[PDB]
């Protein structure tokens, strides 16, 4: 019981670990998207100019 | 005696059931960690 405990924990903090990379990551691209899309449409209404 | 150590011995399938869980969880979060960096390649060259 004792070992498969430990391996319980390392396996649980390991994965919040994870989850909060997720979060991390997921951040990123949300802001690496909006950052694209705003370049793009300045690009547009200079090409109606 | 005995009834200690059945106790403990049915207490051991539990903590192997919770066990396998965990890393079935831990896995698949490590799954979806992949699937999200490839994602993050992708949009950083659109973004480019």
């Amino acid at each position: 019981m004792n070992l498969i405990e430990t391996n319980i924990m390392k396996l649980h903090t390991e994965t919040k670990k994870l989850w909060e990379d997720l979060v991390h990551q997921k951040s990123e691209h949300t802001t690496i998207e909006k950052t694209a899309t705003n370049l793009n449409k300045q690009a547009n209404q200079i090409s109606i100019e | 005696k005995k009834n200690r150590i059945a106790i403990l011995s049915q207490e051991l399938l539990a903590k192997k059931q919770r066990l396998n869980a965990a890393q079935k969880k831990y896995q698949a979060h490590q799954v979806k960690l992949k699937n999200e960096e490839i994602m993050a390649k992708q949009y950083e060259n659109d973004r480019s």
